[PDB]
């Protein structure tokens, strides 16, 4: 049974730099892919950052080109996000896959991660 | 007010036996991320507590963690006290290490007026208990102070090697057993006796073979020894060290009765609520709990419990339950320690598995029934040693006890020590 | 909730002096054990330096028993360590607890300092 | 390439409350001029509030003098208009540029922001 | 009873502006003193500003001598403070009282307002 635990922080003010984990088990992480979806109550699924098994490539979206850049940790399962300089437009929920947006997704999200970015 | 052991007359405790869980185990071991992951193992466990100080040993392993290899032997004591608002750990002051990590093997301590003896084995051949044919037979004594002070040079820390062993029949000693009891002047240390199988006296007519008809009659006498083809029968007592003399060093190993005379294995004895308790590890026939109080200290004579629902898991030869002779040398160490003399209460973290090792629960039982029951961890987690220790905070029973488990994003088997309490209200 | 806040600095020459720094709050802080803990990265818990509650007893290691000193100032919390002449061996994350080396710590490590001397 | 993302809807009751907002990228804004310019169809420009760049000066006009006024948000590129108390003849497509009213414009208009203010 | 009600905040980014308000009732505000004294955790009193009755005298430090100027608002109670190009040693929790710096203070301090500049 593959467990996924989404962690990181929320509830900060707009501008700030918040650091999103999400730590795994099961699957062998030291060749796979990790993607951090998010989406905003009344929406959608909305993809923003990728990373490769060999962290040879990495891609972001349209909105958060240079906002965050992912990273890889192969040694100790993990997924970190380093967001800088969020917005308002980025209240919304993250959660970690094993898909960059698609439709896709071979394990129930755990528990997710709720950022909330406002006044 | 004061962290003190089992004496006089404690709160009311739990009598009836309870579904509902009512007790709150309380982590005290929070260690600090492991960044940097690798082979790293930490085995062979030691944890003695005795008028509020506690004493410490693990030999870090880089590999795998039964044959690998010695780094740093941490051997240390401390004093006992509270964390917040009735929470008691273990506060640690003094740290000794050897030089050479591969040479001490199977620690034994002691508690003193203001001291804290930790008697280990010397050996150059490795695992005493597996080159026993060659090792010399030295024994050597650690005191460590439980109050160091500036300058003392002779007051922290005491490096002592033993000279004379008073072995009668026996042809090696060695400290075996977390820790021992003493008696004003008299330090007893838990202890495994070498033997010839050729000099055993032992009638193969006594064996409970009776109704044992899917055991041979001569499983009694090969399960005295690590093989049955071996050179040596292992023999349970306990060393006795006399140090109001400090002439000589003197080394007497009392053997045990032989009233369900098992093979050698890790010994406990303590002192609860006045009387000594002892405790003996099933690596034998008997899978069993093995305890009862002692009522001749010196003569070592225990008064076995019959216990018929706690036992430890093994192997597929000689699984849990299992109560006929049968050539092995397999189990694992999980004793209890004595919170109740009139309704004979005890308490200790045993395994529960038919043949696997995982899953520690901490379970209470009087004589033939447990009364309630708690999980540690998950069904999951492994667990090879767990060694338990109940003392009083100013008012009530507490107990600590140190459960080897399998960290999840730690991947080493840590011996995360668990502070629970005995519970006084119940359902 | 105990919270152990460190500080202190970092990015020094080889063989300068740091001072390191670490503030607490909750437990009674007139009578405890404080005790520095350092860890680089790939080793394990490095004890340096150890105090009483009566600052009587001032216990270090034997390769810091003459680099620093550590002291006590009970009547406002906090625990100092004048770190003199350090070498390249000390670039580790230094870490303040209830124990002086053991396996032991009887609160969650919540920031640590890292303090670097190379270059 | 400089990019004008007008954002803020119209459709309100007359005397009621709006918020318009504009972001920006490229271009440092930490030191620069932001203005609101509306145009009704039929007419031209209207420039309604002017700001500088370290906020220390603030103009409006003199039908918008007491309706709403402009802050700046130099931390995170944006720029907001709490309207308050507009009336019919506010119905007018809102830009933001870097001139007061002129004749100017460093920028092509992209998209705008049309407010309707009717029955 | 005299009330000092402090106001603004912190959390700002280096360099920028922010204005601190401070409210009071009581004593007679037209004619009487008013100075802004911050304090950091580790420092005493350090005065930045200081105004008299009719606004012809207004006093600042040696290390605020041209950050903010303090004003005067006899009409409607209160003292602003236009903090511009502040540092990441202005981070402190600024007070108002009837004394430049002194020890001296006729009034319970009541609240404060703590400033950050960092990050
Ligand atoms: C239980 O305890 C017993 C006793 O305590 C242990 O038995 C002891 O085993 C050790 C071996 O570990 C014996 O020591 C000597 O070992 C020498 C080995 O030399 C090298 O061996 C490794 C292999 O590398 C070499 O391989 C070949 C081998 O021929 C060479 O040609 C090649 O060039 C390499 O050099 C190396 O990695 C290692 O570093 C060594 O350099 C032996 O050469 C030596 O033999 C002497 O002694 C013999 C009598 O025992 C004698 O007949 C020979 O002629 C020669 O003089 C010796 O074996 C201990 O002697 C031995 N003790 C006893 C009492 O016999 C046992 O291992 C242990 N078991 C466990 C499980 O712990
Ligand atoms: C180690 O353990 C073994 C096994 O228990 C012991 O050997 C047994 O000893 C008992 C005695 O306690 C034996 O029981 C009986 O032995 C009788 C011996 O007969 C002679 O006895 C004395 C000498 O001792 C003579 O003076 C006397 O005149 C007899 O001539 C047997 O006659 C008995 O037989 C009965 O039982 C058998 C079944 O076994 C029936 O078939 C018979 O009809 C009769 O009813 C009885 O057996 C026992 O036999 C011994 N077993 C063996 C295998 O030898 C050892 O003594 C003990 N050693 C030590 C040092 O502790
Ligand atoms: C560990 O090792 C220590 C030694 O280091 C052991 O302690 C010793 O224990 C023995 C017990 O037998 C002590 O021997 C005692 O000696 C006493 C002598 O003291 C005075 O005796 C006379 C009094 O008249 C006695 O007459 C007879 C003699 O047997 C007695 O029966 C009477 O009751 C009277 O007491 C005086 O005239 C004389 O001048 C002496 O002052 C003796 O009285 C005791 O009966 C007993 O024999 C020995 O002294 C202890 N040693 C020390 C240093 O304390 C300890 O037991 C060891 N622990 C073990 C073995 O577990
Ligand atoms: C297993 O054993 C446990 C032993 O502690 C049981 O817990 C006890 O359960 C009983 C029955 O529900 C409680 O008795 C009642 O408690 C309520 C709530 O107490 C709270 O009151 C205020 C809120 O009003 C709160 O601030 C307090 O901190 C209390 O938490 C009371 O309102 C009732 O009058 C009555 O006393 C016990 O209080 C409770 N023990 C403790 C220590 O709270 C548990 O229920 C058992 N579980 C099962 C399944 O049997
Ligand atoms: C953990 O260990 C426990 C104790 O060792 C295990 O319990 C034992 O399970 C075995 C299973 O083989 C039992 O052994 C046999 O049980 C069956 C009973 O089933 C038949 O019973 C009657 C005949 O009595 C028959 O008419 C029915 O139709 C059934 O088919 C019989 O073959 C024998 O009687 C024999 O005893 C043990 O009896 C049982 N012991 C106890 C004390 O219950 C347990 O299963 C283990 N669990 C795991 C997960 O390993």
């Amino acid at each position: 049974e593959v467990q996924l635990v989404e962690s990181g922080g929320g509830l900060v003010q707009p501008g700030g730099s918040l650091r999103l984990s999400c730590a795994a088990s099961g699957f062998t992480f030291s060749s796979y892919a990790m993607s951090w979806v998010r989406q905003a109550p009344g929406k959608g699924l909305e993809w923003v950052s990728y990373i490769s098994s060999s962290s040879s490539y990495t891609n972001y979206a349209d909105s958060v080109k240079g906002r965050f850049t992912i990273s890889r940790d192969n040694s100790k399962n993990t997924l970190y996000l380093q967001m800088n300089s969020l917005r308002a437009e980025d209240t919304a929920s993250y959660y970690c896959a094993r898909g960059l947006a698609g439709v896709w997704g071979i394990d129930v999200w755990g528990q997710g991660t709720l950022v909330t970015v406002s006044s | 007010e004061g962290v003190s052991n089992l004496v006089g007359l404690p709160n009311n405790i739990c009598l009836q036996k309870t579904s509902n869980q009512i007790l709150k185990p309380k982590l005290i071991s929070y260690t600090l991320p492991v960044v940097g992951q690798s082979g790293t193992c930490i085995t062979d466990p030691l944890l003695a507590m005795d008028e509020g100080y506690f004493a410490y040993s693990h030999l870090e392993k880089i590999g795998s963690c039964s044959r690998g290899v010695s780094k740093q032997r941490i051997i240390g004591v401390g004093e006992v006290l509270d964390r917040g608002d009735e929470v008691p750990s273990l506060f640690m002051t003094n740290v000794w290490t050897p030089s050479n990590p591969n040479t001490v093997y199977h620690c034994s301590a002691v508690y003193n007026n203001e001291f804290y003896y930790v008697l280990c084995a010397v050996s150059v051949v490795g695992d005493p208990i597996l080159n026993s044919t060659y090792w010399s037979g030295s024994l050597m004594m650690t005191r460590l102070a439980v109050k160091p002070k500036n300058n003392g040079e002779s007051y922290n820390q005491h490096q002592f090697a033993l000279r004379n062993i008073e072995k009668g029949k026996y042809d090696k000693v060695m400290p075996y057993g977390p820790s021992g009891i003493k008696q004003g002047d008299t330090l007893y240390f838990p202890a495994v006796g070498f033997l010839v199988r050729t000099e055993f006296t032992y009638n193969d007519s006594n064996c409970p073979i009776a109704e044992c008809q899917y055991s041979k009659p001569e499983n009694c006498r090969l399960s005295m020894g690590i093989r049955p083809n071996s050179h040596y029968i292992l023999r349970s007592g306990l060393l006795k060290y006399n140090l109001s003399d400090e002439e000589n060093s003197k080394i007497v190993f009392i053997e045990i009765s032989d009233q369900r005379l098992s093979i050698g294995s890790p010994s406990k004895i303590y002192d609860s609520l006045g009387q000594p308790v002892f405790y003996q590890a099933s690596f034998s026939w008997d899978t069993m709990i093995k305890f009862g109080d002692v009522q001749t200290v010196n003569p070592l004579v225990v008064n076995w419990r019959d216990n018929t629902v706690i036992s430890r898991p093994g192997q597929s030869q000689c699984p849990r339950f299992n109560k006929c002779p049968e050539v092995c040398w397999e189990g694992v160490y999980n004793d209890a320690f004595l919170i109740d003399r009139i309704n004979w209460i005890s308490a200790g973290v045993f395994l529960d598995s038919n043949q696997t090792a995982e899953n520690p629960v901490f379970t209470v039982f009087k004589d033939n029934e447990v009364l309630y029951r708690a999980q540690l961890a998950s069904e999951d987690t492994n667990a090879q040693k767990t060694i338990t220790n109940c003392f009083l905070l100013k008012n009530k029973i507490w107990c600590i006890s140190l459960v080897e488990i399998y960290d999840t994003g730690d991947n080493v088997i840590r011996p995360k020590l668990f502070a629970v309490k005995i519970p006084e209200q119940c359902t």
